[PDB]
């Protein structure tokens, strides 16, 4: 199945678009399921937006790991 | 830039166990 994470991801989207805007990502990480670190959000927050904008796209760190 | 893969397999794992620990307790 592919829904082992994106299926998981909509459930954060607010917008319906496709991408979240980092700051409420990065509450969510360190609130919901367990307890990771300032470090670990924000180091996988860049990791994925390169473009710095704000709105990073889930599929494209889902897909990631396909492409 | 150093490790997406492994920043990817950690939601991967997280949302995985999460999924199944909800239906748990």
């Amino acid at each position: 199945s592919e829904e082992e994470i994106r299926e998981a991801f909509r459930v954060f989207d607010k917008d319906g678009n496709g991408y979240i805007s980092a700051a409420e990502l990065r509450h969510v990480m360190t609130n919901l399921g367990e307890k990771l670190t300032d470090e670990e959000v924000d180091e996988m927050i860049r990791e994925a937006d390169i473009d710095g904008d704000g709105q990073v796209n889930y599929e494209e760190f889902v897909q990631m790991m396909t492409a | 830039t150093v490790g997406k893969f492994y920043a990817t397999f950690l939601i991967q794992e997280y949302f995985r166990k999460f999924k199944k620990r909800k239906e748990q307790g």
